[PDB]
């Protein structure tokens, strides 16, 4: 089925030993790292925070991600929101509306307090999402009438109720708005088969605002941006060679169906690569969804021996390595080596000494020979350490001069470095074998470029192809050269000098697994760059200063992580192939899966980039806020999936105060749909006003208004009412400026009290501007009690500065028999408490202008419409009709 | 010009100027059958492709499949004592779709 | 090395009692000390054998 595993001569034929995959690796990538921490902070005195060490199920989390794309930011209702009501006074033409969007805008937070800063944040972005779940609607199938020919809308379609107020009209008002209750036609109705509706109704602003962006994103995501996503997948699935099917599709959208699409597939790779200490969470994403299911295949038992006739066969030189079979410990250290010849810079290897284990000393002597040329220490990058290229020198050292054969002559140099000598009757110099970072002259990458650039990637960030050893994936399929000269630089010169040493027979066995060796390079560079092809790759700024990086010993925010072999774990892995057997289950779906998490990223960055300011504007709101307040706030206002990535390697615990600023202050946002309405929702809330808290409070002394009543019908008629909500603030003079500072100093000096009654009694007005308090909205017909009278915009405990305030509606309803100075009292009450919120919130208005507000644009939806989601569909393997120009 | 659902109409005014189609360059392999009397409905008219759609989540995929198998059909006529010449002849011929 | 090789790597402190490259005059300084500077170079470094 594929033209590089079908296996003619059989060279390649072996038996199975073993069988690894995604899921399996990326558990156990994550149970070695973690193991390696709690094992050496439980041998030595560690002075450090209680951090748990634990590995989370990697594959349900990649289920979460993928249920985190079925769900709808909007929603489908057939009657818009009311936000609007009219409550009846004692007058027979007058009564005061009562929008209801700023009523329920209060009870959806705390009461802000200047003492806890991470609630003040939770409450804040608690109001902004009210704003995007309100005004997130389609208005779907609306109920319609007919009315003298004329197509009308129902009367609670609108946005107004008036159920209480059609038993105080006169006849003559009735149907004054009753003329006008049927002035609200649909738009051009008497045409069949128009497909919308359209209508005028009455919402309030900020949800008004929201409704036409979300009627602005259909406008413009479309056919054509559709057209666009699948022609990226179509890119990606070239590179990746997967097998398309026959089914085809073709963008014929019906005329009953409207498509919706969140997501968009380029994803700026960007966006993953900027959150702070990621770059251990970015490598095990990468194992859990691209790495194929595979199979080790040893090689065959005839390369090392010949039988001639019965019992006459030739001897392997290995022979007591090749009798041998790994334990369960040293079987976990060969897919520790082949994690790391896959992800070349990113994962470094070592040693691990242990002392409880008495080998052959024959065993370190021969894997000194096969690190020199199984791993890579070049130009480019590196497999293996800086400690281990000079471990894997001394094993050579003492293996080339171990001889058990008769004395070849051996001229040392001057130094007393491993591997300076000249072993040999031709004398071969053997100090190129010693490893130098700068040039890789030991090991593979020696005299051969093994990372170059062919074509521009699908994906912008990761341009190159890992070539080892100078071998192409096309080598399998088009040989260039016979099955005798399959050969590169960084082995063959190991012969020659093995061949010189007077070891020719150990050399005879690694000449006949040349086409074995360069076999196995040929399917770990077609594992590379045509499967671990993904988002979570390491970028191409950061894989060119990993090397430079590691010799100087600078600090490097992609700090590689170095697992540790053991000694016998060098022969095993040189061993096997791991032909690939079948890829991995969700490498289709997982484009869908990076951009669900890069979107869902990049929703956090605009809340914590606006929530960030609210100390530079109110800083006397938040004197004891640090960044990591709001950075507990949102990563609660998110869903626990992308938390679940984002903690991985436990980066939660370990980031700092600089580092979260950053990342804030870094320009890359992938655009989706819901980041269309968190944005403006965040530029409806830049005043305050809107979220229903404010500075502008007030103090001043004043009496309640005793009205003098003659006629009761006419003072019943105007619909007296008391009100401490101000219409227009006081002039820049005659006022006087409070602080948080001022009265503070003043409290506890204790002229704060003697100090108020001077202004109390001079008729002046005091201000109490600086911090935000929740304003809470009351109406009252009777006498409301003396806490809502002499309420004060302060508290006792020194002083509280954040009360919350209180604006109360008092009404008077007199009866027949009232006295006309019945509300006179000798001696008066008074009121402290008024507010300035500049907006239209109660107003007295008369019955003539209570369909006055009938002025929001609305476009509805017939019932034959259909709404569906076609963001289920952006899969890899679907190939679309006309290709893209 | 499936996709612009000008598939099937393109093919009615190929056929409707008496012109002649032909798909691919697939090697065809080719059976061999004799009739002597009325061959049925899918030897005559026998449609060397296939055109399907199908629609998930409202999206109009299709998918066009050409036809490998060819067959070269041999048609002995059959007259008798009893006919007359008004008899064999038809008020509107019967179709055939495939030339080798 | 297997100490200063795990992922904690980039902020660790790492707090040494003993500077291990001994100046060895400070041993052959004791007066006449040269049996127990030999009772102790057997009893530490002599191998056992056949």
């Amino acid at each position: 089925q594929r033209p590089e595993r079908i296996k003619t001569t059989p060279y390649l034929e072996g038996d199975v030993l073993s069988s690894d995959s995604g899921p399996l690796l990326s558990v156990f990538a994550l149970q070695e790292i973690m193991q390696k921490v709690r094992q050496v902070q439980a041998d030595y005195m560690t002075a450090t925070r209680e951090v748990d060490f634990t590995v989370p199920d990697v594959q349900k989390i990649l289920d979460d991600i993928k249920a985190l794309a079925a769900e709808q930011v909007y929603k489908i209702v057939k009657v818009p929101s009311i936000s609007f009501r009219h409550i009846v006074m004692q007058s027979r033409d007058r009564v005061l509306r009562v929008d209801t969007y700023y009523e329920e805008m209060s009870q959806v937070g705390d009461v802000i307090t200047e003492d806890e800063p991470e609630k003040f944040y939770s409450t804040i972005i608690k109001k902004v999402r009210f704003i995007r779940g309100k005004g997130s609607f389609i208005l779907h199938d609306i109920p319609t009438r007919d009315h003298r020919g004329m197509e009308v809308a129902e009367p609670e379609v609108l946005g107004v109720e008036f159920k209480n107020v059609l038993p105080v009209l006169t006849a003559e008002h009735r149907a004054m708005i009753q003329n006008a209750l049927d002035g609200s036609i649909i738009e051009n109705g008497n045409v069949a088969t128009r497909d919308v509706d359209v209508f005028i109704g009455a919402c309030s602003e900020p949800v008004y605002r929201i409704y036409n962006r979300l009627q602005g994103y259909i406008e413009a995501v479309q056919l054509q941006e559709l057209r666009n996503s699948i022609g990226w997948l179509e890119r990606l699935g070239h590179r990746k060679r997967i097998t398309y099917s026959q089914e085809v599709l073709t963008d014929f959208r019906r005329q009953d169906t409207i498509w919706v699409l969140a997501l968009q597939l380029p994803v700026n790779p960007q966006v993953v690569w900027d959150v702070p200490r990621s770059s251990i969470a970015n490598l095990i994403m990468n194992i859990a969804t691209c790495l194929p299911t595979g199979e080790y295949i040893a090689p065959n038992p005839r390369i090392s021996s010949i039988t001639l006739t019965q019992r006459i066969t030739t001897t392997g030189p290995f022979a007591i390595l090749t009798g041998s079979t790994p334990t369960a410990q040293q079987l976990n250290d060969v897919r520790k080596i082949y994690l790391a010849l896959m992800f070349p810079g990113q994962i470094i290897l070592d040693l691990k000494i242990d002392p409880g284990e008495r080998m052959d000393p024959a065993v370190r002597m021969v894997a000194g020979v096969v690190g020199h040329l199984l791993f890579t220490a070049g130009g480019r990058f590196t497999n293996l350490t800086q400690n281990m290229a000079r471990q894997l020198d001394i094993a050579l050292n003492d293996y080339l001069l171990y001889m058990y054969n008769t004395r070849v002559q051996v001229n040392y140099g001057p130094t007393g470095e491993p591997l300076d000598f000249q072993i040999g009757r031709n004398q071969y110099d053997c100090n190129v074998f010693r490893a130098d970072f700068a040039t890789g002259t030991g090991y593979n990458g020696w005299a051969t470029i093994d990372v170059e650039y062919r074509e521009p990637a699908p994906y912008v960030h990761a341009q190159r192809y890992i070539r080892y050893c100078g071998i192409d994936s096309r080598e399998l399929i088009n040989p260039t050269t016979y099955g005798i000269g399959m050969t590169y630089h960084c082995y063959n010169e190991m012969l020659r000098m093995l061949v010189a040493a007077g070891k020719d027979s150990e050399a005879a066995y690694f000449r006949s697994m040349l086409p074995f060796h360069m076999v196995r390079f040929a399917r770990i560079n077609q594992i590379i760059n045509e499967d671990l092809h993904s988002v979570f790759s390491l970028p191409d700024d950061m894989f060119n200063a990993l090397l430079p990086d590691l010799i100087a010993g600078a600090h490097q925010n992609a700090d590689p992580v170095v697992l540790d072999v053991s000694w016998i774990s060098l022969w095993f892995a040189f061993n096997r192939s791991f032909e690939p057997t079948h890829r991995n289950e969700m490498l289709e779906v997982a484009p869908l899966i990076e951009s669900v998490y890069a979107s869902e990223l990049s929703v956090m960055k605009v809340d914590m980039r606006h929530l960030s300011l609210m100390q530079r504007r109110f800083p006397d709101v938040l004197i004891q806020a640090r960044p990591s307040h709001f950075w507990k706030a949102v990563l609660n206002d998110s869903p626990e999936a992308v938390k679940a990535v984002m903690n991985l390697s436990h980066s939660h615990n370990f980031i700092n105060i600089r580092d979260m600023m950053r990342w804030v202050m870094l320009p890359s946002l992938q655009p989706s749909l819901k980041l269309a309405l968190e944005e403006e929702a965040w530029a409806a809330a830049n005043d305050f006003e809107d979220l229903m808290l404010t500075d502008q409070v007030y103090m001043h002394r004043d009496m309640l208004p005793e009205p003098r009543l003659d006629d009761i019908e006419r003072f019943r008629q105007e619909g007296f009412y008391y009100t401490n909500m101000l219409e227009a603030p006081p002039e820049i003079d005659r006022v006087v400026q409070y602080t948080y500072e001022i009265a503070r100093l003043q409290a506890n000096m204790g002229q704060f009290r003697a100090a108020l009654r001077r202004i109390m009694d001079d008729d002046d007005w005091v201000r109490f501007g600086g911090v935000l308090r929740t304003v809470r909205v009351k109406f009252y017909d009777a006498r409301p009690p003396d806490d809502v009278l002499q309420g004060l915009p302060f508290s006792y405990d020194t002083i509280k500065y954040a009360t919350e305030t209180t604006i109360f509606y008092l009404i008077y309803n007199v009866e027949f028999s009232n006295t006309p100075d019945s509300l006179v009292l000798i001696n008066p009450t008074y009121t402290m408490t008024k507010v300035f919120i500049n907006k239209r919130i109660v107003e007295r208005v008369r019955v003539g202008q209570i369909l006055a507000v009938l002025n929001r644009r609305f476009v509805a939806y017939k019932g034959k419409m259909r709404i569906m989601d076609i963001t289920q569909s952006l899969k890899m393997g679907t190939k679309l009709a006309a290709p893209t120009v | 010009q499936a996709n612009m659902g000008q598939f099937r109409a393109a093919l009615r005014r190929i056929m409707d100027d008496d012109d002649w189609v032909r798909f691919g360059g697939v090697l065809r392999t080719v059976r061999v059958k004799f009739y002597d009397a009325r061959p049925p409905d899918d030897v005559l008219q026998g449609l060397p492709f296939s055109y399907d759609t199908n629609e998930r989540g409202g999206l109009a995929y299709a998918t066009i499949k050409y036809a490998t198998e060819t067959t070269i059909f041999y048609l002995i006529y059959n007259v008798e004592f009893s006919n007359t010449p008004d008899s064999l002849v038809l008020i509107n011929p019967t179709y055939t779709m495939t030339k080798v």
